[PDB]
């Protein structure tokens, strides 16, 4: 097994303040305003109004 | 002298606010970033820092 | 290779691909479905075990 | 033989307040003479609680959703209510657990049960003897069984208002079903009594099943074999929500008081500076 | 190749749909090769795994159902296109890698 071939793929990610190109399969919801909610915008999560 | 007292208090409060942007050896100064990137165990390491 | 404008759903690989090695460094693997990435590169090659 | 009743009034589902009930021990750490601020799934104080009654011409056995754990309270003069079924589909397709009390001993059994539409025990009031009845038609792929020691259960009818309050908390976490219990002597005719009671841990069962629904198991009292009848009994269901409580342990490790931090400004004050 | 998925904080077919360990796990994982005992020259198809599921399992939870799976709604009475058997045999062979 030490001499057998192995295919390698290295995935390199960038997380900048820029539009998202690749995304997870998480499903979206409607906006809720003026309420204390948990939010998730392009994978950036938080709690607030 | 009265102005000096005012300035000292205002400057101390501003420094307290600015310290939040300061990293302390964690991967990020934003709590939500390490919360959204890392699973709870290593997240607890960074958050404790 | 640059990967853009897509949904990264690894579950499609579950019935065809093994992945002897799967190691993530900047992020957690349980977090991948909840994240959106600004940029993704894929480097591919072959090495022995 | 799944037997169905045809003269049952649909449940009223009247709402009552749970004054200070539903407190339990959230962990297994022994604590003595301390105040403990803990954030967990508790029943908020003075929250609405649904009532299910089988006093007369009703055998109230709906499938009630679990919704992240429940508080259950039975006003039981005649031991009518004994046992539950917890499951997801309440079918032979999925695993479900029956926690029942027959006459002799308590039985906890997890299998693929062919659950009847109306599972129930039959107790002839005249002879005060149970007739064997089938909660399930068949059972297969059983993964857990526990049977307790034998005892005696009083099957006789009891007059007057309910004298017993049996309280339970059911929580499903990490493949473990935590069952907490408590008992209180009451004299209440129609409502949930107002008080405080902390339920001690009784069971931590390693069932490992997805529990989304449950159904209470009740005994029917037919005065004649070619009919069905019910003795008076009622139970109450509330839902646990994630909230911060301040529990107060005495020297024996017993919770003797609690504060719900979100109830009102005075409670928030007591939680903010930890004191009663 | 699946043994690595038996650990806290892992994703894979086994961790998502078969056996999940808590993030705070107190214990030890022990694993040993059983080629001779559990494989055959014809092949051993007794051992199965759930390859598809609608949601991820919670820690220490097990799923014993054998319902035909459809990706979205679409109740299917038998196995066919867009209707799969959720369980998949491992197919252990003595000469496998
Ligand atoms: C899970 O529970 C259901 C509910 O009873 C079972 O379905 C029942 O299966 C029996 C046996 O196959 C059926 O009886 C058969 O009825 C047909 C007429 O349709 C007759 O030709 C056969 O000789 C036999 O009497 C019964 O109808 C059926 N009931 C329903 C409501 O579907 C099911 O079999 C159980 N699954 C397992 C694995 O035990
Ligand atoms: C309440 O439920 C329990 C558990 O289902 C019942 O216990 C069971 O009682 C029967 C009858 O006494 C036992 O059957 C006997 O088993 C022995 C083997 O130890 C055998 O030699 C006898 O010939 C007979 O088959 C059964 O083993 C026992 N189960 C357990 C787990 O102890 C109990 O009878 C029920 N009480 C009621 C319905 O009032
Ligand atoms: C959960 O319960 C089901 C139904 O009781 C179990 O499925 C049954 O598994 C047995 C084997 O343990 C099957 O019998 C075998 O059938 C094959 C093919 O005909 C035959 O070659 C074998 O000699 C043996 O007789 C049975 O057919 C099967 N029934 C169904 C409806 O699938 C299942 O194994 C249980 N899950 C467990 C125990 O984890
Ligand atoms: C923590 O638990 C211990 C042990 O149960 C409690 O100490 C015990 O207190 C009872 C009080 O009911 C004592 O029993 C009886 O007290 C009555 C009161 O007059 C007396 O008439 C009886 O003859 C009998 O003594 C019991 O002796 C005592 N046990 C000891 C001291 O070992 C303690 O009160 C509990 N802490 C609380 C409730 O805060
Ligand atoms: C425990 O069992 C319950 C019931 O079997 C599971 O709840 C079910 O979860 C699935 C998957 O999240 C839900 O399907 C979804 O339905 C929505 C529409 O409501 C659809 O947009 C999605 O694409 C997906 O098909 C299903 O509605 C839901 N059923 C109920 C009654 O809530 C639960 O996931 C199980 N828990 C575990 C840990 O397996
Ligand atoms: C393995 O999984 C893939 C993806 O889940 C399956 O490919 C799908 O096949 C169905 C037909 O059965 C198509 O309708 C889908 O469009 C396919 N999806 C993709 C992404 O290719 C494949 O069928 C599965 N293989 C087996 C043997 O079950
Ligand atoms: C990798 O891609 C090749 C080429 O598409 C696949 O080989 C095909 O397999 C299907 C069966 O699903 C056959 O119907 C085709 O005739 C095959 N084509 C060729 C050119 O061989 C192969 O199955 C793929 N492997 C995986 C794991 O997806
Ligand atoms: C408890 O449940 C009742 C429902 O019976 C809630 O609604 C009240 O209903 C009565 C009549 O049924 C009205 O007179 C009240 O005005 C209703 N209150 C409302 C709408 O706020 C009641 O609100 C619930 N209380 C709590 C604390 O949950
Ligand atoms: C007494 O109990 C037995 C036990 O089954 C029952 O058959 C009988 O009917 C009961 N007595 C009367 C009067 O019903």
């Amino acid at each position: 097994v030490g001499h057998q071939p192995y295919r390698v793929v290295v995935l390199s990610f960038e997380l900048l303040n820029a539009p998202a190109t690749v995304c997870g399969p998480k499903l979206s919801t409607d906006l809720i305003k003026n309420q204390c909610v948990n939010f998730n915008f392009n994978g950036l999560t938080g709690t607030g109004v | 002298k009265l102005q000096d007292v005012v300035n000292q208090n205002a400057q101390a409060l501003n420094t307290l606010v600015k310290q939040l942007s300061s990293n302390f050896g964690a991967i990020s100064s934003v709590l939500n970033d390490i919360l959204s990137r890392l699973d709870p165990p290593e997240a607890e390491v960074q958050i404790d820092r | 290779k640059r990967i853009s404008n897509c949904v990264a759903d690894y579950s499609v690989l579950y019935n065809s691909t093994s992945f002897s090695t799967f190691k993530c460094y900047g992020v957690s693997a349980t977090k991948l479905n909840d994240l959106c990435f600004s940029n993704v590169y894929a480097d591919s090659f072959v090495v022995k075990g | 033989k799944c037997l169905d009743f045809d003269d049952r009034t649909p449940p009223a589902n009247t709402q009552f307040l749970s004054s200070h009930r539903g407190v339990y021990y959230p962990d297994d750490i022994f604590r003595s003479n301390v105040l403990h601020l803990v954030q967990d799934h508790f029943l908020p104080f003075d929250s609405n609680v649904t009532r299910f009654i089988t006093f007369g011409l009703n055998f109230d056995n709906p499938i009630i959703p679990f919704r992240d754990g429940i508080y259950f309270a039975a006003t039981e003069k005649s031991n009518v209510i004994r046992g539950w079924v917890f499951g997801s589909t309440m079918n032979n397709k999925s695993q479900s657990v029956i926690i029942m009390n027959n006459s002799t001993n308590l039985v906890i059994r997890a299998c693929n049960f062919e659950l009847c539409d109306n599972p129930f025990f039959v107790v002839l009031k005249s002879n005060n003897t149970q007739i064997p009845s089938y909660i399930f038609n068949n059972a297969f792929n059983c993964t857990f069984e526990y049977v307790s020691k034998d005892f005696n259960l009083d099957l006789g009818e009891k007059p007057g208002n309910f004298k017993d309050l049996r309280e339970f908390v059911f929580r499903n976490k990490d493949g473990f079903l935590h069952v907490y219990s408590g008992y209180q002597p009451i004299s209440a005719a129609s409502g949930l009594p107002t008080g405080f009671n902390a339920l001690k841990p009784i069971f931590k069962l390693p069932l490992g099943i997805n529990i989304t629904n449950f159904r209470t198991l009740l005994t029917a009292f037919p005065p004649r074999p070619d009919y069905w009848g019910t003795s008076a009994a009622a139970y109450f269901v509330g839902y646990l929500k994630p909230t911060t409580f301040m529990l107060k342990y005495d020297e024996n490790g017993t919770i003797t008081d609690a504060v719900d931090c979100s109830q009102n400004p005075l409670a928030e004050l007591k939680c903010s500076v930890k004191s009663f | 190749d699946d043994v690595r998925q038996i650990a806290p904080g892992q994703t894979g077919v086994i961790a998502d749909y078969n056996y999940k360990l808590p993030d705070d796990f107190l214990g030890c994982v022990l694993a040993w090769n059983t080629n001779s005992k559990d494989s055959s020259t014809s092949g051993n198809y007794n051992y199965l795994y759930r390859w598809v599921r609608r949601s991820k399992l919670n820690p220490y939870e097990r799923d014993l159902s054998n319902d035909i799976y459809s990706p979205g709604g679409q109740s299917c009475s038998a196995v066919g296109p867009n209707c799969y058997n959720p369980l998949r045999p491992y197919g252990f062979f003595t000469t496998a890698g």
